[PDB]
């Protein structure tokens, strides 16, 4: 008596299944990203915020921890689409063009 | 005609209603200055002594561009979006409280009120240590924009010539915008004290090196479209505690012609500079304004309560709470058994707490043309900030941006150059207030809200 | 000898994205399957029914310029940051370079 | 009035998070504290919800009954911020004062 | 979670909703409560209690 | 010297009431909500079940 999962099946499925689709579109696009330093090593120099040369080579993995806008924010919540709490809102990013 | 448009004459009012309210604001420091501890982040003990005009630069979010637009309610494209707050209850912190300020080198000729003896020695520097209060006062000013105080100065000796050292200048009156933390005038000087007294030997120390204003409600009431301040609330009282005559050279002279002379000191009468000591009077809690709904309806403002750029300038005064606090800290880790003050380093700070609370109506405004454009002529800026035909902007700049910093030695332009529209009041200090989430519609769940609902 | 030499790297990127909203009609068994899948999102939405209780009375300006309480204030709890925040990213709010 | 007791607020000393000299008789670091109130809790008089002793290394400089005391002040704000009133359904206050 | 989690969503509401009001009327009241002692201190006399 | 001085403090007090008891028909989500406010009550009603 703590999870608590009713019958039947109790086995995972794809999202899309229950995904309520929208037509909703957004574009989103990263203003320009660059970051710089010394490859071979970091030059610490103390002095001290960090005041430094970060070790910037590039054979280090490229990971964007990407924060996305809450779609449950709007609006005008009254809106067509929405009933909270019948519905909650969710992103799917669907598209990316990686520059 | 200049003819004020007057909000409502085109602001489409709505059914939109909202809550906002600020959880606690808190800060402490000293009754005068900042006691620096070499700086910088922070390492100073500031001043904290609220007898300063209180300006919350109160930020709300863009309702225009909330996001999602079925726009069912409205086409921003025509009806761009704006807040109006309607109802407010600012929740006020603390017990009530009170305190004293003084000056050791406060001059005095004598306590000419009704001195027990009337001695009058003619020696300088007898300026002693006296402390005092002020006029019991509560005021608030609410507006879309900041406020103006007015205050004096030793004005221009705009006579062609120049003149004597220590001679009285002509005195010129000055208007200035009031800003957060601006020092209040308290009963003594919407002017530059510091200028005024060459001596620094008079009044309570706190104002010695000061300048204050008194708020220009009257001009501010004379407001261009009933904006700036579109709401204002005010309450003040006082009496005179004790009388003196100051010591000092009479920079002018008395007419003889006022008296039959006497002998000596009576042949030659002493100073004519008569000076009282203030006091605000008793307090009862009863007279505190704070903590109730001020629902507003009609207002003075011909802007009936809206803020473009989401800024409301909450401007306030309260005399009900004055103290910076005393720590007697032993110099000794021992606590001696014979107490000497000397075994103690003793310290002073005041502390202040706050809540703003709100009931809004956002209202939507359909773009009308020889009127929008009038608004541009009211001020375009908002309108820009609601924009329209051609932004314009600039791609190469727009791309670029955030790259640098993840270091501090690698590239060391280190943000020499800015990008703002600019708020001029950048040069001014606010208490920076934002609330873009105190946003609620949980009126029910909002103290004020409950009232408000009830207010319906 | 007359020369001191230095070695540096550079990397630049712009990704462009297209989103689609979905609604979740929050059906209970799913939801709860999802709770049981993981709650937290759901938690992050619902359930405002008792108990979603809370704190209050906070915010304190210059803490400490000097002599305010220093405060090891430092209040956050889990999740996702736990662990993610033990981890390097180029942290990305893309949230508002979001264009309709 | 409440079905459950209530909270006062009162003062303490903060932290000075390092050997910030820690001078003997230094300036204290300054902290604000809430506490639940009990039957018979000592009050503000119009003076100070805190510990006294905390402040005064003298025991020589406050009204003696409260000298070596500690008090609170009602957290009305909080209790107005109560989730439902079980601390405060109702609240009532009346105070008057002047400085002699 | 625990003891009772949802269904369904929702928020927080006044009680009054579910309060079945009654006709129940009571008087209740405590007659005189009294306790006296010394201002500054407790006077110990180690009786005690 | 002939006289010893003493300091004593005093209190007298009265509560008066009117109740109207209220009934709440337990329904489960409510109960959970109530539980989620405080179950203890419910136990203390023993809302049950065992």
């Amino acid at each position: 008596k703590v999870y608590l999962p009713p019958p039947s099946v109790a086995k995972v499925v794809s999202t899309d299944e229950y995904v309520t689709r929208t037509s909703i579109f957004y574009h989103a696009g990263s203003s320009r990203l660059l970051t710089v330093g010394h490859p071979y090593f970091k030059v610490p120099k103390g002095g001290n915020g960090r005041q430094d040369v970060p070790k910037v080579s590039a054979y280090q993995y490229r990971v964007f921890r990407v924060k996305l806008p809450d779609p449950n924010k709007f609006g005008l919540p009254d809106n067509t689409v929405y009933d909270p709490n019948s519905q909650r809102l969710v992103w799917a990013c669907v598209g990316v063009e990686i520059g | 005609v200049a003819k004020v448009v007057s909000t409502d004459e085109y602001v489409t009012r709505t059914s939109i209603f909202y809550h906002a309210g600020s959880s606690r604001l808190l800060t402490v420091g000293h009754p005068y200055f900042k006691v620096p501890k070499g700086g910088n982040g922070r390492q100073d003990v500031p001043k904290v002594s609220a007898y300063q005009y209180r300006v919350f630069r109160v930020k709300l979010p863009d309702p225009n561009k909330f996001g999602l637009p079925d726009n069912t309610v409205y086409d921003p494209n025509s009806q761009r979006l704006v807040w109006a707050c309607v109802g407010v209850e600012i929740g006020r912190g603390q017990p009530l409280g009170v305190g004293l300020s003084g000056h050791p080198l406060y001059n005095k000729l004598d306590d000419t009120e009704n001195s027990h003896v009337a001695s009058a020695v003619d020696t300088k520097d007898t300026r002693d240590n006296v402390s005092v209060d002020y006029k019991q006062t509560q005021l608030c000013i609410i507006g879309c924009v900041p406020a103006i105080g007015e205050h004096w100065t030793k004005g221009t000796a705009c006579k062609p010539t120049t003149v004597v050292q220590g001679d009285c200048p002509p005195l010129e009156l000055i208007n200035t915008p009031i800003e957060d933390g601006d020092m209040v005038d308290t009963g003594y000087g919407a002017m530059d004290f510091k200028l005024l007294q060459d001596n620094k030997s008079e009044v309570p120390l706190d104002i010695c090196q000061s300048i204050c204003k008194y708020p220009d409600y009257l001009q501010m009431s004379a407001d261009a479209y009933g904006d700036s301040m579109f709401f204002c609330l005010r309450r003040e009282q006082v009496f005179a505690r004790h009388f003196w005559n100051r010591s000092g050279t009479m920079g002018d002279q008395l007419p003889e012609s006022l008296y039959i002379k006497g002998t000596d000191i009576r042949a030659n009468p002493g100073s004519y500079l008569y000076s009282p000591s203030p006091s605000g009077s008793v307090v009862t809690s009863d007279s505190q304004l704070f903590n109730k709904p001020y629902w507003l309806h009609k207002a003075q403002g011909l802007n009936n309560g809206i803020c473009w750029h989401n800024q409301l300038f909450l401007t306030v005064v309260d005399t009900t709470r004055s103290t910076n606090l005393s720590v007697c800290a032993s110099t000794t880790s021992s606590i001696p058994n014979v107490y000497t003050p000397t075994s103690f380093k003793e310290y002073a700070r005041h502390v202040e707490e706050f809540d703003l609370q709100f009931i809004f109506q956002l209202c939507k405004i359909t773009l009308t043309t020889e009127v929008m454009s009038y608004i541009h002529n009211m001020n375009t800026t908002i309108l820009e900030d609601w924009n329209f035909g051609v932004t314009p902007p600039p791609t190469a700049s727009l791309v670029d941006t955030y790259r640098f910093v993840q270091s501090a030695a690698v590239t060391c332009q280190k943000d020499t150059a800015p990008p703002v529209k600019q708020d001029p009041y950048d040069k001014l200090k606010f208490w920076p207030v934002d609330l873009k989430e105190r946003f609620s519609a949980d009126l029910d769940q909002f103290p004020l809200g409950r009232k408000f609902l009830l207010q319906l």
